[PDB]
């Protein structure tokens, strides 16, 4: 007679059907990621339509029920994830000319291509951009190449991304958010639990006190960037200003893991290489799959059951059918979980083939969870337990413990030196970045920067904060960081930084919990069963309570913190505070390439 | 030495799901316990009133083996006094049950690719049950005190469909559970062991 029973019965269905139609949906899915041929491409876009009719007609029946009249969290969470009307709630020439907008991105940006001056090479951005920025050294090619893709992908895409900013602010007035950028904030909301509820401007502020504790390590480190580089290209680079645009080791400042060749301190030392070995014992797919599951068998987390071995391709099948491996992993469900990865005889693929079995580990763990609570408890948790498997594996001491590293060896210090930047320039270089494309679109869905000054804002504080300069000056009538993928198909970019802070985070509880000594980026979790539980309890418990309430069943500390962040580089930042002697800190915001 | 119906109850192609308790009748049988044993790997074999090895030695009346299809969890759902989806509303096991419970898995049997969909089973009805009662009950179920023709706008209808795939991962891969019913009533004993 009451509401709650009416939408208990409501979320009984949905479970159930919604069960049903995606196991199809991904399922076929997964037949797209092995046997790409023309009829499997039909089959599944009729399965995603009927998913999506289907969510269209539940959120549509489930719209009667109002969250004033209801209780029981659970319950509150879950209507609440069916009530997300989305592009549904404008007209519908609005949503179709959103969709065909976003379409329209989706080709651009996989079908821009470049002419250089003579027209004969006809180059894209994949893999032809990344070959030639983490291959060549040149000054001129990079210069040229970048600054062509900006110049003509801009071209395109500009009043694009003007509609969409104006279409997504009137689609988040519509959904009762004040910006699309608190649309994007909503994912954190969490309402009706004492001491645990948060707001939209709160995960600001702690990002904003983030910044205060981090910003030395940043401009320390950029301090070296440009040293080094200056050091390798003395006429092009001011010791005191900001490093140019297209200088910074991958295609848009994202990654400086390329940087490696030329900022390594000591050259000589070798570095942690195992694929040798890899070959000396003939180690394959299954052999690194399973050295994989001894590994998480030493953390106390359950076995692979028999069909992932059964159906997961593992190994690339042939050259008869064509195969796209970015390594993923999705949700089927009722156990019958899957990986698709090329695996080759490398060590890349052993540190992807632990990430991923974090993503599976997780992904099992809140299997008996209902369906609208069958993902991680926010959308940064999944990369990051991932990804501690990945840094948990990297050390040394489980290669000497597995006996894949000889074990007449000791740590070698300038190697472990090396190792350390190895891990720091893959990471630290993400942050500013990741930070910044999220302030602005923050701000471009605030409205308070009009349409005639974008890119000059943009880039007068990518000058002050990030420490990077355009190489050539660019008007209003440019769009260049809407040129990257995530940006270029509407997915958030937090999820980026709270994987990063969150993933060291949980290393720090589990090494706390480990009792390992000395230094932290020595710990090992094996043989730790204890840590195991540990990790479990939050493990289990996906998006049921909120994500502070699981990050508190980790660390005990209801938000993110820098403590792991300063702890993990300290040895680290000891020998660059004592290298950085003879050396400016910080940068100069007036000095650019062109400005003579 | 008439041998009784079990391997005809347990090699058939169609078990009736829950919603069909599907119950046999045994009399006039002689209860021989190694097919008990040898049939299938097993998963669950868990005994409540009479002792897995020292049954063989009684003498019953009738037995009552029901036969269905459930998911991985339900088959530890199915015991004396426990709560849920399949133990309130499809198949209730009184709490005085005496007797063994018998589920082995069935995939390659029992599910196909493109799927299975025959099995149904229920999830709300008015009240709770009542242990041992069949409720095939095809009743669009109503609730949001509108009644109404139904499925729709709170219209429920009371079956659901189990999609059941030869690759589902062991915890919801379609089990076959069959529950033996015995009863120490004072009565003409008719079923005996050798
Ligand atoms: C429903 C019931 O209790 N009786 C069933 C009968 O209808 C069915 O034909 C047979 C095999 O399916 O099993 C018994
Ligand atoms: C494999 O690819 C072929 C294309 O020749 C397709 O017919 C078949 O359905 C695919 N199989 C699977 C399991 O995807
Ligand atoms: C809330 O939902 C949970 C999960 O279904 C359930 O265990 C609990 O009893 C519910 N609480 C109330 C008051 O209905
Ligand atoms: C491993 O490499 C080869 C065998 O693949 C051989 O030289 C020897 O067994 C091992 N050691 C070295 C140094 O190569
Ligand atoms: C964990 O224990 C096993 C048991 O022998 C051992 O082989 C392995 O090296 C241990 N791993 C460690 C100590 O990291
Ligand atoms: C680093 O370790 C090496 C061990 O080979 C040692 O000789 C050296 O003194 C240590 N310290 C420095 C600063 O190299
Ligand atoms: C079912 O009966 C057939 C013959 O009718 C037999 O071959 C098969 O083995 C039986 N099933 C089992 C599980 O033994
Ligand atoms: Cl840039
Ligand atoms: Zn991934």
């Amino acid at each position: 007679s009451t509401t709650e029973e009416q939408a208990k019965t409501f979320l009984e269905k949905f479970n159930h059907e919604a069960e049903d139609l995606s196991y199809q949906s991904s399922l076929a899915s997964w037949n797209y990621n092995t046997n790409i041929t023309d009829e499997n491409v039909q089959k599944m876009n009729e399965a995603r339509a009927k998913w999506s009719a289907f969510y269209e007609e539940q959120s549509r029946m489930a719209k009667t029920y109002s969250l004033e009249e209801i209780q029981n969290l659970t319950l509150k969470r879950q209507l609440k994830a069916l009530q997300h009307s989305g592009t549904s709630a404008l007209s519908a020439e609005k949503s179709k000319r959103l969709n065909t907008i976003l379409n329209k991105m989706s080709t651009i940006y996989s079908t821009g291509k470049v002419l250089d001056p003579n027209t004969q090479e006809c180059l894209a951005l994949e893999p032809g951009l990344d070959d030639i920025m983490e291959n060549s050294r040149d000054y001129n090619r990079r210069l040229w190449a970048w600054e062509g893709w900006r110049a003509e992908v801009g071209k395109q895409l500009r009043p694009l991304y003007e509609e969409y900013v104006v279409l997504e602010n009137e689609m988040a007035r519509a959904n009762n958010y004040e910006d699309y950028g608190d649309y994007w904030r909503g994912d954190y909301e969490v309402t009706g639990a004492g001491d645990y509820d948060y707001s939209r401007d709160q995960l600001m502020k702690d990002v904003e006190r983030t910044f205060a504790e981090i910003k030395p390590l940043y401009e320390q480190l950029h301090a070296y960037v440009r040293a080094k580089l200056m050091h390798t290209y003395p006429s092009y680079i001011s010791p005191t200003g900001c490093l140019p645009a297209h200088l910074l080791g991958d295609m848009w400042g994202r990654f400086w893991t390329n940087l490696y060749s030329l900022t390594v301190p000591f050259e000589h030392k070798p570095s942690i290489d195992v694929t040798e070995k890899m070959e000396n014992q003939s180690w394959d797919a299954e052999r690194i799959f399973k050295e994989a599951e001894k590994f998480f068998v030493s953390i106390s987390l359950p076995y692979m059951t028999q069909g992932f071995w059964d159906n997961s391709m593992l190994t690339e099948p042939g050259d008869g059918r064509k195969v796209v491996c970015h390594p993923t992993a999705w949700d089927l469900g009722k156990g019958d979980f899957r990986i698709k990865m090329c695996t080759k005889v490398t060590m890349d693929d052993f540190l992807t083939a632990h990430h991923e079995m974090g993503h599976i580990q997780y992904d099992m763990a809140y299997a008996a969870q209902p369906y609208l609570l069958r993902n991680g408890a926010n959308e940064g948790f999944h990369e990051a337990v991932g990804e501690i498997m990945s840094l948990s594996a990297a050390t040394p001491h489980y290669l000497k413990a597995l006996g894949l590293l000889a074990p007449d060896f000791h740590e070698d210090n300038e190697t472990e030196i090396n190792f350390l930047l190895k891990q720091a320039l893959t990471i630290v270089g993400t942050l500013p970045f990741t930070y910044m494309l999220e302030k602005w679109r923050w701000m471009v869905f605030k409205g308070e920067i009009p349409k005639q000054q974008w890119m000059e804002k943009w880039w007068e504080m990518k000058r002050e904060i990030v420490g990077v300069v355009e190489p050539l000056p660019h008007d209003e009538t440019y769009c260049d960081p809407a040129c990257l993928f995530h940006v270029a198909e509407d997915y958030s970019f937090i999820r980026y930084y709270t994987r990063t802070i969150y993933q060291f985070q949980f290393h720090e509880a589990l090494c706390k919990t480990a009792k390992h000594e000395g230094a932290l980026f020595k710990c090992d979790i094996s043989n730790s069963t204890e840590a195991g539980q540990r990790l479990l309890q939050m493990l289990r418990l996906g998006k049921s309570e909120p994500w502070t309430l699981a990050l508190e069943n980790i660390v005990g500390i209801k938000t993110m913190d820098v403590k792991p962040l300063l702890n993990y580089f300290e040895p680290l930042f000891t020998w660059l505070k004592e290298q950085n002697r003879n050396s400016f800190v910080g940068w100069s915001t007036e000095w650019t390439p062109y400005s003579d | 030495t008439n041998l009784c119906p079990f391997h005809e109850v347990f090699n058939a192609t169609r078990f009736a799901s829950v919603y069909a308790w599907n119950r046999t009748r045994i009399s006039n049988c002689v209860a021989d316990y190694s097919v008990l044993y040898n049939f299938a790997p097993f998963f669950a074999f868990k005994c409540y009133g009479v002792s897995p090895t020292k049954l063989n030695d009684l003498c019953f009346t009738n037995v009552y083996a029901d036969s269905f299809v459930i998911k991985g969890n339900e088959v530890s759902q199915i015991a004396p006094g426990q709560t849920g989806n399949i133990a309130d509303y499809n198949y209730k096991l009184p709490d005085d049950f005496t007797g063994c419970v018998i589920a082995w898995n069935s995939n390659k049997l029992d599910s196909k690719h493109s799927g299975n969909y025959d099995y149904w089973y229920r999830l709300f009805r008015k009240s709770k049950l009542k242990p041992f009662e069949r409720d095939i009950s095809t009743e669009i179920y109503q609730a949001g005190n509108k009644p109404c023709k139904g499925k729709g706008p709170n219209c429920y209808f009371p079956l659901q469909s189990y999609g059941f795939r030869p690759t589902y991962g062991v915890g919801h891969q379609p089990y076959r559970v069959v529950v033996l019913s015995f009863e120490l009533l004072h009565a003409p004993a008719t079923v005996c062991g050798p």
